[PDB]
RNA sequence: UUAAUUUAUUAAUGCAAACACCUGCAUUAAAAAUUUCGGUUCGGAGCAGAACCCAACCUCCGAGCAGUACAUGCUAAGACUUCACCAGUCAAAGCGAACCUCAAUUGAUCCAAUAACUUGACGGAACAAGUUACCCUAGGGGCGCAAUCCUAUUCUAGAGUCCAUAUCAACAAUAGGGUUUACGACCUCUGUUGGAUCAGGACAUCCCGAUGGUGCAGCCGCUAUUAAAGGUUCGUUUGUUCAACGAUUAAAGUCCUACGUGAU
């Protein structure tokens, strides 16, 4: 079988069809 | 370059190797081998066409072995179904088809591939300097005849175009016909084919000598020398036998008798 | 059928390329090839040949598709792996998935040991990184070693000839290979012995198993027909001569005479194949200990068919998918039932659609292989 | 007539003439053609089992030339399988200055046969040949041989040791070779016992039997070539020292 | 028995031992003896000009190395265990510190040496023919006729596009082949290469027909399409469909037909 999350998925929307248009953390703070 | 072997030029050239009629008609004749090329060009031969695989064409000297002739490369395949050899040779050649007291040896009627090029080789072993065979459908460029003649029969100052007609007219010289064979006992030692000029005929293994040729030998001022048998065997191979008439010939005018 | 796979219109027309053998997905096929898009961690047992790579290839592209090419960043390793036993399954199976890959994003590699490890390092091999990679065990292992690659950027295994894979020279290496646990694996065989499979629960949770056909011993398929040597081993070599003059008439009528012989020994396997090119058979030998580039040109040559005549080592048992297969001929009777049965069918591995000739020679050790031949 | 292609007569002789080493374990020889039967068994060589072919035995001739041989009646494939030849014979496999021809190493098998027919014409006394890895019951050997190696002093398990233990006596050991120039027709070959060694055509002549020519008494001995071939066959050269040697024991010098 | 293996025993040799005879050791045989004949090589530049790869019996420099070392600390719980030990390993808390060069310079197991450390050129089961239509014990299962095949077929039901009667055909039915089964014991104890023959099929046409381009002025050609209506020889060597030889032809094309066709 193959458990995945009961939740929503960590990193799941953010993704979208670009990937390079993201803000990104730039700032590590 | 060549890289379908369905090529007509392919097909035509295949048809050409596996045919001598094919040569015959169409004048043309091919050589596998760059060093048989070589002894091609330096013998007289005017090349038409050149053939270069994928290997030799990279070398750029055999491409410098046309002087002017078509160079077409050549796939790997193509290579394969147009030389009749098992191994195909990277350079040919797609042609048109004495000295004093000289070894002139005349092979009548058909002979194989194998046993013209032993004697091609024996003879280049011994030094004969002039060959006369069959009319000009024989190609000493087959795989199996320049196998054979292991590079000696490119080697050697042979005629192929000399047929059994003009053969006497090519032998009308001083030069004592002799004939070899079995029931000719003279012996082989005993003749004078080293003192003076010898043209020498000899047959087939399976094919034998013609009953005229024996006649003209004793004819044109020789005889019948034959082959001292110790052994039960009638006959043996005929390549060995013009290599011992070869060496015997050598020998006696190196100054034995 | 394939498209309730949902396949993309790249999988879509790979598919109706490998028309007309695929029109629709098999049954095994379509059994296996789902539940490993739905992502379980399973062992799937059926016909070798039968599009099982294709099944599990068309969910692992789907899978892929969901994943992001962030982790597709240098320097570190595949998210989709493939494990094979031997260079040349791992060499069919890159050489497989390069087509389909040809329309689709996913970089497709090869590694085993042997050759050349400056291009299995490459830059553009090992460093640039690849979504798809089929590896053998050792040249993985001397990668992690020396760090070359990675285990922790793995998201789903697949390991083919999972049974050979569990070889006892091939379990210790797949261990050490085994790395992140929530990665979907699928496991791909012909059949599963039982002492192997609790094995694959050493590191099991909760799995799936398909398998295909018979549930019993599923021997004989019914489109190859069988027989049995009646005849001692003396002569039995002249007899396969006297089969290849049997094979001669295989020769004639250009039906194709693709023959793949069993033999047990390299060195037997050498010294029945210089009997055999004194023969006068266009044969050619591959084995274990022949030389790498050597077997691979075999290999080349094999799949363009070109020797007709073909023995093969303890290397080359399982696994061969070969266009034309109609004449398999086990010189030597193969050790393991399992053995020949997968010898059996890496001929005709086009389906139940291309038939195909198999003869078995039979010696004493194989006597109580008669009561298996039952 | 057998009614299986792959009988058990036509496997094993397809057994025996395809594979040497096959010959060499069964211990026979074929003789294949009409010409070379006749000379096989006008040499001495007796065959034990007879296949005639399909047109073969309609003229019966060489039905006549059996005189005891185990004779099958051979078909198409017997026939087919064994062409490599429809007269097809299953047969089995120092004087006084002795004349010795002796090949190094191993060789291809028409040239030996060829090198053998020529030793037969020219009378020598012995043929030596290589280690238990040169075979003299290859049916390509027996073909070139026109069946002469059956009469003939021929032994190919005498090897490098065991051969000069076997010509230990006073035999001037003679290196011919394409280095060897002393001439050929410039040795006493003839007038005293020899030991012609001759170097094999794809591994050469070895430089200890070179070595050991030159320290036995005898000499490098080549053969001259006017033209630019840079070495002539192993077989004519052979054939040619043969004939000078036989030559000068006959009066010449 | 030329399955395998010996060789107790002879017979030869040869070597020993003793001065032709005896004994011992090897080899060879003859003869024996013991046991088998199963079941259902590696790198840098170009060819390869801008993520990989790329080819040549490709174009040039190179390599079987050389030089330089051997907190890489101590202490200390708790674990793994070479299936014993020995030998080996992992590691938490504490004390004391931070916070190889090369350009390639190399290869693999296996058998070696070495007590070992170390040094040498991708899966590795102990082995034995064929017959018993003589084996032996023990286990498992002409004459009589045509009941059957039988054919100059009647009624025509019916198929046969229509049309029972071009042809076929069932039910019953005039009957009477001695070729098949017994009934009675009548005179009694899945064959095979050429070839001969006959050839059928395909064009992927060797020639001929019709064309297009041509490095086609014309003659000869080449290429490509269409065309199976037609043919594609004779002999020599060799039993070989191939190959060499001569005369040829407009051409001497190829294969398939159980690599066609032997129930002669
Ligand atoms: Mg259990
Ligand atoms: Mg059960």
């Amino acid at each position: 079988r193959r458990t995945p999350p009961l939740g929503p998925m960590p990193n799941s929307d953010i993704d979208l069809s670009n990937l390079e248009r993201l803000e990104k953390y730039r700032s590590f703070d | 370059d060549k890289a379908y072997p369905g090529d007509r030029r392919l097909s035509s050239v295949m048809t050409i190797v596996k045919s001598r009629p094919f040569r015959e008609k169409q004048g043309k004749i091919l050589l596998e081998g760059r060093r048989l090329i070589s002894d091609a060009l330096k013998a007289g031969a005017v090349p038409k066409m050149f053939f270069f695989s994928r290997l030799e064409y990279l070398k750029e000297l055999p491409v410098d072995k046309l002087k002017g002739v078509s160079l077409i490369k050549v796939k790997f395949e193509d290579i394969k179904d147009w030389s009749d050899l098992v191994t195909p040779q990277g350079i040919m050649g797609i042609f048109a088809k004495q000295h004093s007291l000289p070894l002139l040896l005349i092979c009548d009627n058909l002979r194989d591939p194998g046993n013209l090029g032993t004697i091609l080789r024996s003879a280049a072993g011994a030094g004969c300097s002039k060959v006369l065979l069959t009319k000009g459908c024989v190609d000493a460029w087959e795989p199996k005849v320049l196998r054979a003649g292991m590079g000696a029969h490119f080697r050697m100052p042979i005629i192929n175009n000399l047929e059994w007609e003009t053969v006497p007219n090519y032998l009308p010289p001083d030069t004592r016909v002799y004939v070899a064979d079995n029931c000719g006992l003279v012996q082989s030692y005993d003749s004078d084919w080293t003192e003076a000029p010898a043209a020498v005929v000899i047959g087939g293994e399976t094919y034998g000598v013609s009953l005229e040729s024996l006649q003209l030998a004793e004819s044109t001022g020789g005889k019948r020398l034959l082959i001292p048998v110790v052994p039960g065997v009638d006959s043996l191979n005929s390549a060995m036998a013009a290599s011992i008439l070869l060496f015997e010939g050598k020998r006696q005018l190196r100054g034995r008798a | 059928s394939f498209a309730d796979l949902g396949l993309e219109p790249r999988v879509l027309h790979a598919l109706q390329e490998a028309a007309p053998e695929v029109v629709q997905p098999t049954t095994v096929q379509s059994s296996t090839i789902p539940s490993l898009l739905r992502g379980r961690h399973v062992v799937c047992a059926a016909e070798t040949g039968s599009g099982k790579t294709l099944s599990y290839l068309l969910p692992l592209l789907q899978r892929l598709l969901g994943q992001p090419s962030l982790d597709s960043l240098p320097i570190p390793a595949p998210r989709g792996l493939v494990l094979v036993p031997s260079r040349e399954l791992a060499q069919q199976v890159r050489a497989v998935a390069q087509p389909l890959g040809r329309s689709l994003g996913l970089l497709v590699r090869d590694l085993e040991g042997g050759h050349g490890m400056r291009r299995i390092r490459l830059q553009l091999s090992r460093q640039p990184s690849a979504d798809v990679l089929v590896a053998t065990p050792g040249a993985l292992w001397k990668a992690l070693k020396s760090r070359l690659i990675s285990l922790e950027q793995l998201s789903f295994l697949v390991l083919d000839e999972a049974d050979t894979l569990l070889d006892e020279s091939f379990l210790e290496l797949v261990d050490y290979i085994l790395f992140n646990p929530k990665a979907q694996l699928v496991l791909v065989g012909a059949t599963f012995p039982e002492g192997v499979g609790q094995l694959l629960n050493k590191v099991a949770s909760p799995d799936a198993v398909t398998t295909i056909t018979s549930s019993k011993l599923h021997c004989i398929m019914p489109h190859v027909k069988q027989t049995f040597l009646r005849l001692k081993g003396a002569d039995k070599v002249a007899e396969l001569v006297h089969i290849l003059k049997h094979r001669d008439r295989a020769e004639r009528t250009g039906p194709s005479g693709t023959v793949l012989v069993f033999c047990n020994s390299s060195s037997t396997v050498n010294w029945l194949g210089y009997i055999l090119d004194d023969h006068k058979i266009q044969h050619l030998r591959l084995q274990g200990q022949m030389p790498a580039l050597m077997r691979v040109g075999i290999f080349q040559s094999f799949q363009k068919s070109s020797r007709d005549i073909l023995l093969c080592t303890d290397i080359a048992s399982r696994g061969l998918d070969s266009t034309g297969v109609e004449l398999v001929v086990n010189y030597d009777f193969p050790p393991t039932l399992q053995d020949y049965i997968h010898r059996a069918g890496r001929v005709g591995r086009v389906g139940s659609e291309v038939p195909g000739t198999v003869i078995s020679f039979v010696t004493h050790p194989w006597d109580v292989s008669l009561v298996q031949k039952i």
